[PDB]
């Protein structure tokens, strides 16, 4: 039964990347998220087992509200609405809660309310190259790059106005390769990850020691 | 009509209409690494003395048979192996003696401990070629690393009369004197640590207990004999 | 999309449903099945399986192997009851707590017929005759060896066998099934009275002991699974 | 109609096993299970029928949630959405409500959202063994344990952080073997239960007891 | 609309699921995909790729190149242990981090066999012969030359053979997997002797390196994907 | 999944309502239907029986 080490069943599972909260009264309150595979090194160093890579993305948002402090005598807040928005890679970007990017017609977005099943979207392979690259040996200049990974951004922010005490939500994004496709294997990383944005190492020893050669 | 039977250098004498109890109507076969045929003999083990105040006797099999030729040898050479048997059990006893046995080969006979908190020390589960013997007392609890022994509760927690679930044979003196278990391997994985797990256990427990008039012999000798059956072990060898 | 109405009772938790259920680990491979002897399709193999009834309850002896015992011996006078006890398969106390008794009280509906086995456990030189006396439902014990005779019943000589089989009626109020548990109702019993004396020659002892054995012989079945109540 | 004799539908049936109750604002409110047949006596005898058992696991979480005494001038917590994590053998465990373990992607989990129907997931025999075992006469050392009969085990938080009023949470297990094949007849069980971890008894009679033989 | 009833666990999100998902971009039209060299279908072709085993811990040595080096001399008396460690791919820590250990630490159970390859690195006008002794389960670690040539053994000369490869037998409780990790349980060993002193001619250097490598050799499989325990 | 939408009277309990239910006790097994005399198929067999007339109410 080799069917549990192959590449899909290898890669094609569901992990918490990003984390963040945004309350509703501050202008500030939005969350964002520049899709990157490197957020999380359990699943980079799993990804970072080959050179090239293609899949798809679907992703699943887990909102969950808490109820801030107030001085409301009385406070009765309807069901809460959320807009989660993907920005492809160029799109407009947020600054503000209330920004013209937010109602871009091409930067598809899902409104959600709370109470129902969490919402998910798929991504498909949106690179004009070939496959994503893990590893790039040259300069775009900064060296290792590769624009040609980008993969957008996700914005998420609350849809009701505030009313009579702020509301503070967290939003936990899923993140799931599908139908993967990898090429070139390589080494397992075995120096602890120092940077997100580079392969920068301290080094370490190749394996863990014991007395001696004849134990 | 008497029938012998030879196995390897050891024959013993049966009566020919003798009936065998198959486990449970499968016969001990090979796993569909490497076999032994040297163990294929017979094993008698020490006789015991069934007398009145008799409560019962047990054998732990894979141990009650570690200190018996190479079977005991291939025991601890392997570090794996797997084994039916066929278990013979013989009284001998005259026309004028009267009792009841049961024998009864228990697979995964797992067994209480008199202190409720501890569990039953190696000795106390096994004596190897030695029997265990039950009590008609029960074990004080200031015991602590004791197998609760109580007949009639079989050192199970359950009732003793319900024993005959499990592959069995009566031997009523005055109908029979001998009995025939042929066990299968039994086990949740192929093979196993012959060493740190009993995978069969042989009780004898007199229901009707032995009596007899003055004269005559005041006991009657048990003898078991048991022959190990499609044994076979691990490799020891490359690939 | 496709219209749907959602029926009553559509987002319950019913404990007897029987639904798909998503799989927490798929991708994991199960290891494969292997052929163990002795498997089971049905409670009822065990519920055939003979097993040692304690009739000689005697709280003195509950605690011992005494209790599967039934002590016979030679009596000046004849004709005494040797035992007796009620038919209820799960309620009564002798068969309570057997093979049969056991599976009977997972359920509260049963049906079919009770197989006794008795077997003489003296001397091979030890004779006599026992009546084997089987009162149905209804009827009332016999308090003598002629009404024991008069009604159902088997001659058993222990010199010429050392075991009787006995496969009792279902008999139940054109019920098919009846309670496993009872309320004052017509039980029916087993009794067993000395045709003769045992005899024995010298130096054999006179005092022997019956052993009895209870199993389902007919067609049993079982109705609507429940709690046992020998558990705490 | 011997149907109902059956082994499917001997032990066929949902029961619950496990209860427990955590909060949301004490760093240890957090419900812990291990996955073991012996907790309830009444389905640990149903089961010790037998030697060896191979099934699979169905689970039903019944989730309900009670307000708890604050100083709020007004309390309007939102919909609660909870946590339902399945660590398989050998994996990572949690000691904290925010802890790594809740994030490991091989730990299956469930998010549910109250007023929902309630979550369910089903476990497979997950035993390197051919079959699970109720009795074992060996060590592993300890007497009769048999570790290949670990089942894994189950966690439960709260996702939404605390609002201005704390909430307590129980939790009910409902447990059903499914598609269940039996070997090895054994007496049931005669003495009353002493411990969960082992056998041990304390002798009593064979049956209850009447005055005479002759009734 | 059509009558339909929810089940319970409709609106849960359980992170194993495998459920159609609508697309945030249908009409996007992805770029075609081209032939790549190197596609991998499953780790375990990433399992069968020999590696460098770091036979030589020492921790004087895990942060160099002598990690991998096993030296050999001329030694006076013969008959000593060049090398051995346990045969445990996952847990020990020769065979931890090689290609093989790291895609087993991936995974809970695992089954197969492993392939041992030993390369000579002396001069080649060095002669001399090794004793490879394979210790299996249970059996304890050979204390002599004797001892190990009585097991489980290869005598490789090098004078006539530069490498020599060994298949170690899988040999487990019958389970077919097991834990990639492990508890004091039997591990079997792989230990070399020398047979006999190495031989060598005027202005060539006695003393000399030996390289082992890993794989796996048979069918190899693993099950119950989890997380590395190297990552921090 | 698959798309659906709910229409109007979809969680309504309607009393005239004609749905499957799901069994509390499934695996249950039914005394078999035995041949009881005089089975009623409608209403109407008794309304064709003929009954004594109180004409003398006073």
């Amino acid at each position: 039964s080799r069917s549990e080490s192959s590449i899909e069943n290898f890669l094609c599972r569901a992990a918490c990347v990003y984390y963040a909260t945004y309350t509703n009264n501050s202008e500030k309150g939005y969350a964002e998220w520049v899709i990157n595979t490197r957020q999380v090194a359990q699943l980079r160093r799993k990804l970072e087992l080959f050179t090239y890579l293609r899949f798809d993305l679907e992703l699943t948002f887990v909102i969950t509200s808490a109820q801030q402090p107030s001085t409301a005598t009385s406070v009765d807040a309807p069901v809460q609405t959320h807009q989660i928005m993907y920005v492809p890679p160029g799109g407009p970007v947020p600054t503000k809660v209330t920004d013209y990017a937010w109602q871009t017609s091409t930067n598809p977005s899902v409104f959600w309310t709370e109470g129902n099943a969490p919402p998910r979207m798929s991504i498909p392979f949106i690179s004009i190259g070939n496959a994503y690259s893990c590893f790039y040996d040259g300069w775009t200049g900064v060296y290792g790059i590769n624009t040609l990974n980008n993969m957008g951004t996700l914005y998420m922010r609350h849809v009701n106005e505030a009313g009579q005490g702020p509301i503070k939500s967290t939003v936990r994004i899923y993140f799931k390769p599908k139908h993967v496709k990898a090429w070139v294997p390589r080494p397992p990383r075995l120096c602890q990850y120092e940077k997100q944005k580079n392969v920068n190492f301290t080094p370490t020893g190749v394996t863990t020691t014991r007395v001696g050669i004849t134990t | 009509r008497v029938r012998s039977i030879t196995l390897g250098n050891s024959t013993i004498t049966t009566q020919e209409c003798a009936n065998v109890v198959v486990g449970y109507g499968v016969w001990p076969e090979y796993l569909k690494t490497q076999p032994d045929v040297a163990t294929c003999r017979f094993y008698t083990l020490e006789s015991v003395q069934w007398m009145k105040n008799s409560a019962g006797w047990w054998w732990k099999l894979p141990d009650a048979l570690s200190q018996m030729g190479l079977f005991g040898q291939n025991m601890q050479y392997h570090y794996l192996g797997r084994t039916g048997y066929t278990i013979h059990v013989q009284c001998n006893a005259s026309k004028f003696h009267q009792g009841c046995l049961l024998v009864v080969c228990v697979p995964e006979a797992e067994m209480g401990c008199s202190n409720l908190n501890n569990t039953p020390e190696f000795a106390e589960l096994s004596g190897g070629d030695t029997a265990r013997m039950f009590t008609d007392t029960q074990i004080g609890e200031t015991n602590s690393k004791k197998v609760q022994t109580a007949v009639w509760n079989a050192g199970m927690g359950v009732g003793v009369g319900n024993l005959t679930i499990y592959p069995h044979q009566w031997i009523n003196l005055r109908t029979n004197n001998s009995a025939t278990i042929v066990m299968p391997y039994i086990n949740s994985v192929p093979m196993d640590n012959m060493f740190r797990h009993n995978n069969l256990t042989l009780m004898i427990i007199p229901f009707v207990p032995l009596n007899y008039s003055e004269g005559s012999s005041p006991y009657v000798p048990i003898t078991v004999t048991i022959a190990p059956m499609c044994a076979e072990y691990n490799g020891l060898r490359l690939a | 999309g496709l219209p749907v109405m959602t029926t009553p009772g559509s987002t319950q938790f019913l404990t007897s449903d029987d639904f798909q259920s998503p799989s927490a680990m798929p991708q994991f491979d199960v290891t494969p099945e292997m052929q163990i002897p002795g498997r089971v399709n049905n409670l009822m193999e065990i519920a055939e399986v003979d097993s040692v009834v304690p009739v000689n309850n005697t709280e003195a002896n509950v605690n011992s192997l005494k209790a599967y015992q039934i002590p016979v011996q030679s009596n000046s006078d004849n004709g005494k009851q040797v035992f007796g006890f009620p038919l209820q398969p799960g309620a009564n106390g002798v068969l309570n707590r057997t093979l049969l008794g056991e599976i009977l009280n997972y359920y509260t509906h049963w049906s079919g017929s009770i197989k006794l086995t008795f077997m003489f456990c003296g001397s091979a030189m030890a004779t006599g005759k026992f009546l084997l006396a089987y009162s149905p439902p209804g009827a009332g014990v016999p308090k003598n060896r002629k009404d024991a005779m008069l009604g159902t019943h088997v001659i058993w000589d222990v010199g010429l066998q050392s075991s009787c089989v006995l496969c009792v009626p279902w008999i139940s109020q054109t019920h098919y099934r009846y309670v496993v548990e009872d309320e004052y109702t017509a039980a029916g019993y087993i009794t067993c009275w000395y045709q003769t004396n045992i005899v024995v020659p010298a130096d054999v002892q006179s005092s022997c002991d019956i052993l009895c054995f209870v199993s389902a012989c007919n067609d049993f079945s079982v109705r609507m699974l429940k709690d046992t109540p020998f558990i705490r």
